[PDB]
């Protein structure tokens, strides 16, 4: 039993394994604020490259999305792969990984993710944990942004977890619409106009709707694309003053180059930066989690309130109630099979003939390579029953 | 057409004149293209309490229908479908089921070394795994990929069972030349019917705890567990009632 | 009580068009509450260095939306009803003496302190495609009250702007100074909490 | 429509989720304002019936609909159950490029959809791509400022 | 019929995005209904005075 | 309602979320019965009723 304790320590836990799903999700990401068209060329020279390999037989892409963040960034798009099959092809899909990876590193103009489908939907994986940091103070998003990397600046130094990531990023260019209303208001315009003229050009406005195939349809009005792709596109803009003049729309507006946050997350009613790790090596979920809680709580004090999601929300709000049932279970066996024997003493030996195949499993896992899996205990599961019922006839 | 404005004669400046009107779409943000060629995928989200194989199979033999209607050029294709997975899996399961019922027989006439004993796992173990089936389906369990897993498992526990009944009576026809078939199987059903019941018991004791874990991975633990006791209460009552008289 | 607020909120659907357009606005809100009050927590300052304004504002900030989260609450709200609001105090011998209505204050904060959209720059479909693709940001609506005095309510014949300040003052003050909250002899903001049906 | 991530962000999502908070057996609350547009996912607890949860959200979202701006109030907001699995995905292609990927959207919408939703066991039928047809009124400044 | 109507409402939800415009604007309503007439009331004037 | 009573013109953002912006005149103005006396309304024409 001690050697028992020594395998579980040294074999590794995980909550479910890898396995091909017979395609393969590629994720491409641009430069921030690329445009559609450079992706397109992209996801062309992509697919042409994966077509000479014979393991893939299909390609399937969404340019435009962003499978990681549920968007329409123009600068990401994902292309799934099909895979021929599981019978015809002779290599697996890590290796396929492996070769997609060799092709892909020395461009490094479009950005290569490439994974494997998960398991099951909807599954968290390695029991990441997942914090928001709530900002309580109102602060600009910018500034948020240069907090948490201090945060995680801080948090990478601690050995409890590694590899935190997080999805807020300001990189994307926007430009910012400076407005003098002195000069607005002193040509006798007013704000919500000048808005829905730039709503009109730069923008689309959408009106009515027109029927075709009996079906309502919108209707979207849009400047031609050659005159608004330009920076200066303000100018051949122009609004009535209300006194019969046209006021050319750069007069009073004026687009300077800045950078913001493409999406904004909110978590709680209140502004955050959703921030995600994995614990390390050798340490449990749990541990990371107030780790990274402990990190958070020094870096921002009294400005960021700390938040819990997924996985990491269920360890938080966890009742204990799986020991305590644990616990029961284990009586209630204990007193059926004393019921049985109609001896207090004798459910020991049934009890203490579980620890054989226990050690048999966890023995040959360890030598096999596998880790610690949920098939793992669910196996565990009937070789316990199993064990018990010989056990009972033996000592019946 | 649309007239904007009326000048000072009777002509009329109109939005054909300030702007080109065409149908297009309304949002330019995505595109998808398959091979390389244009396409639009589409997305099937299955039914609750639906079979995932005749729904699969359903939309198939309709693609093929329409497609027979497409206009020229267009054709369509199923990259992902999650039947494919599942079908396999229930052909693994049959595969296994088979196989233990095979490596039951040619054990018990190794062992036994008796060839009309070998019918009496055959119609035992079907039996209750069919009762299986009919709880799950009570409790509103649905199959699936964890489900057959543990029904994979069940499988031990169900032609266990038949293996202890049917030694215990060869043993104890074995023990005395006297005693009778009926007798026999009589004397050992004595002998082992608390015993089953006590780990029918132990084995549900065992598992249930297993089903009050919370969580995602709580409720993939509930699957297997709850399958497994429903097994092997089904195959200990099993054991205890048709079991015996077919021995 | 969850069929039968389901059954109340479907057939209010159908009235809330015929209701008038400030109490759509507001909004009708529908709750299991049993209007009896389960329980009352004040929060108090000890140091007094927290103004009630102050108090009752952290408290529907961070309290509050957090105890309404707690199942089995179906309504908390606290008796001061005392929120931030940008107050303009109007002065009508100022605003009579500049001729100038409370109707043209009413159009010049609608139309001024508002956020509208605005498109992207590079945009498909473009013959000439410009390399990056560039959003616009605006920010329309003003967050000091210094921005908000600066709003212009007319031009006149020159080019002298006459704005909200000289017509009347700005500060950020309470939504309602109708309640007040009293625990012993000190000031604190009462939550009441309505236990939710059943 | 056209409105930047943060705008979006503090004029839409602020209101419902004030509005859509208290709801019954909400765990938490995650949303995101990508440009043009704002999701808002409200997860619940576990064992909560999905449909309770929807129409609950329905109401809260309903009481709120008249503070969201003018053009989110024209479209208005969906309320859907987001625990949903892809059974399969049927992808339509011009393998000879004859239609563009608009005609293929707008065909496919119009009638293939359509007997997938006859098809017993597909609760729900949708197309990845955002492409409706639309009449689009291209303007040219230039010639607004000849005319203007 | 109680669950009924919650599907039906839930489904116009998740379909409002394909709703035209003015049925958007006068809110859409789902009530349970039922075909059978119990009874038929009849109120008249007997002085006609009404 | 803009002058007597509280009139709720939109949202203005601070501290993250959106608080209202209402419009009152001074308490003293409104203070007494004949508060009327004080208000103007502009007409079609310029004059000041
Ligand atoms: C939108 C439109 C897409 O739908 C989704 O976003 C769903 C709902 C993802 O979950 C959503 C869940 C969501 C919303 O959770 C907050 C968000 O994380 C993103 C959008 O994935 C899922 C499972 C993806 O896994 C996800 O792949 C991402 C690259 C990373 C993500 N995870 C590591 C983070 C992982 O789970 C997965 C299975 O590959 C997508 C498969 C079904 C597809 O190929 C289809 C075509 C999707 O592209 C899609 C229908 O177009």
């Amino acid at each position: 039993i001690g050697f028992i304790a020594y395998l579980f320590k040294i074999v590794p836990s995980s909550l479910v394994p890898s396995e091909d799903q017979g395609v393969i999700m590629s994720i491409i990401n641009l430069p921030s604020g690329s445009s559609i068209h450079r992706t397109i060329e992209e996801v062309d020279t992509i697919n042409k490259n994966a077509t000479q390999m014979k393991e893939i037989s299909s390609s399937v892409s969404l340019i435009g999305f962003d499978l990681f963040t549920s968007s329409l960034k123009e600068n990401a798009a994902a292309v799934f792969f099909i895979l021929k099959d599981w019978s015809q092809r002779e290599a697996s899909s890590d290796q396929i990984i492996a070769q997609l990876f060799g092709q892909y590193a020395a461009d490094r103009n479009a950005l290569s993710y490439f994974l494997n489908l998960p398991p099951i939907p909807g599954l968290s994986l390695t029991g990441g944990f997942e914090m928001y940091a709530q900002n309580k103070s109102g602060k600009d998003y910018d500034a948020i942004q240069q907090d948490v990397n201090k945060m995680l600046e801080l948090a990478r130094t601690r050995k409890e977890l590694a590899n935190v990531r997080t999805t807020l990023d300001t990189s994307f260019p926007q430009y910012k619409l400076i407005i003098d209303r002195d000069k607005m208001k002193y040509y006798n315009l007013n704000m919500q106009d000048v808005f829905n003229t730039i709503s009109a050009t730069i923008g689309t406005y959408y009106v009515n709707d027109f029927p075709m195939l009996g079906k309502n349809f919108q209707v979207n009005i849009r400047a031609l694309g050659d005159f608004r792709n330009t920076q200066d596109a303000l100018k051949n803009i122009y609004i009535r003053s209300s006194d019969n003049k046209m006021i050319p729309l750069n007069s009073f507006l004026t687009l300077v180059r800045s950078a913001g946050p493409d999406d904004v997350k909110r978590f709680n009613l209140f502004p955050a930066a959703l921030i995600q790790g994995d614990p390390a090596p050798g340490y449990t979920s749990g541990q990371a989690i107030d780790a990274i809680a402990e990190v958070a709580k020094q870096s921002l004090g009294d400005e960021y309130s700390i938040a819990w999601s997924g996985s990491a929300y269920q360890e938080v709000s966890s009742k204990g109630a799986g020991a305590y049932a644990f616990v029961l279970g284990m009586i209630f066996v204990f007193l059926i099979l004393a019921a049985q024997y109609e001896r207090w003493l004798m459910p020991l030996a049934v009890i203490t003939a579980v620890p054989f195949a226990v050690f048999g499993s966890i023995l040959l896992v360890a030598l096999r390579g596998f880790d610690n899996d949920i098939y793992f205990q669910t196996g565990l599961l009937l070789l316990i029953g199993l064990s018990a019922k010989n056990a009972i006839l033996i000592i019946e | 057409n649309i007239i904007l404005r009326v000048n000072e004669d009777k002509s009329f400046l109109r939005i054909k004149d300030v702007a080109k009107v065409e149908i297009g779409a309304e949002q330019y943000n995505s595109t998808g293209r398959l091979n390389t060629s244009a396409a639009v995928p589409i997305i099937i989200n299955l039914q609750s309490g639906a079979n995932a194989v005749n729904t699969a199979k359903l939309i198939n033999e309709k693609m093929q229908e329409l497609s027979k209607n497409f206009p020229q050029g267009l054709k369509y294709q199923i990259p992902y479908d999650t039947t494919i997975f599942v079908k396999a899996s229930i052909k693994e399961v049959i595969k296994t089921f088979v196989e233990a019922l095979a490596l039951v027989l040619v054990v018990m006439y190794l062992f036994l070394k008796n060839f009309k004993s070998t019918i009496i796992p055959m119609i035992a173990v079907p039996v209750s795994l069919l009762g299986t089936f009919a709880v799950l389906y009570v409790l509103g369990f649905s199959i699936n990929l964890l489900t057959l897993f543990a029904l994979v498992l069940a499988i031990g526990i169900v032609v266990d069972d038949a293996i202890i009944v049917v030694e215990n009576i060869d043993r104890i026809l074995h023990e005395d030349s006297n005693i009778s078939v009926k007798d026999a199987a009589i004397k050992a059903m004595n002998e082992v019917s608390s015993p089953v019941i006590s780990i029918v018991l132990v084995l549900c004791a065992v598992f249930i705890p297993v089903s009050f874990i919370s969580g995602f991975v709580g409720e993939i633990q509930r699957q297997f567990a709850l399958t497994l006791a429903i097994s092997v209460a089904i195959s200990g009552f099993v054991a205890l009632t048709l079991t015996p008289s077919l021995s | 009580p969850d069929q039968a607020a389901i059954d109340v909120n479907n057939r209010i659907s159908a009235a809330t068009a015929k209701l008038p357009e400030a109490v759509k606005k507001l909004g009708v809100t529908v709750r299991k509450s049993s209007s009896t009050i389960l329980e009352v927590v004040s929060v108090y300052s000890e140091d007094s260095s927290m103004n009630d304004i102050d108090i009752y504002n952290y408290v529907s900030l961070n309290i509050l939306d957090e105890l309404k989260r707690i199942p089995g609450v179906g309504d908390a709200s606290a008796i001061g009803n005392k929120n931030y609001s940008m107050r303009i105090w109007l002065e009508p011998d100022l605003l009579n003496k500049f001729g100038v209505t409370a109707n043209d204050v009413i159009n010049a904060v609608n139309d001024q302190n508002a956020q509208y959209a605005t498109g992207k720059i590079g945009e498909e479909p473009v013959v000439n495609k410009s390399p990056q693709v560039i959003s616009i940001t605006m920010q329309g609506r003003l967050q000091t009250p210094q921005e908000f005095e600066n709003i212009i309510l007319r031009v006149n014949e020159d080019k002298s702007f006459l704005r909200i300040k000289d017509v009347a003052k700005v500060e950020i003050g309470a939504e309602q100074y109708n309640s007040t909250g009293r625990l012993n002899t000190s000031a604190a903001v009462p939550i009441i909490i309505n236990l939710q049906s059943g | 429509t056209g409105a930047d991530a943060q705008t979006i962000a503090s004029t839409v999502a602020t209101p419902i989720e004030d509005a859509i908070n208290g709801v019954d057996n909400m765990i938490y609350m995650d949303s995101t304002s990508s440009p043009g547009q704002m999701k808002l996912t409200v997860y619940f607890n576990i064992g909560t019936d999905p449909d309770q949860a929807a129409i609950d959200v329905n109401n809260r979202i309903s009481a709120a609909t008249a503070k969201l701006p003018e053009a989110v109030k024209k479209l208005g907001v969906t309320v859907r159950k987001s625990s949903s699995t892809i059974l399969e995905v049927v992808s339509v292609y011009s393998e000879d490029s004859s239609m563009n990927d608009i005609d293929i959207y707008n065909y496919v919408s119009l009638n293939i959809l359509d007997e997938l939703k006859r098809i017993p066991g597909v609760g729900d039928a949708s197309a990845i791509g955002n492409k409706n047809y639309s009449m689009r009124i291209w303007l040219e400044p230039d010639l607004l400022n000849k005319f203007g």
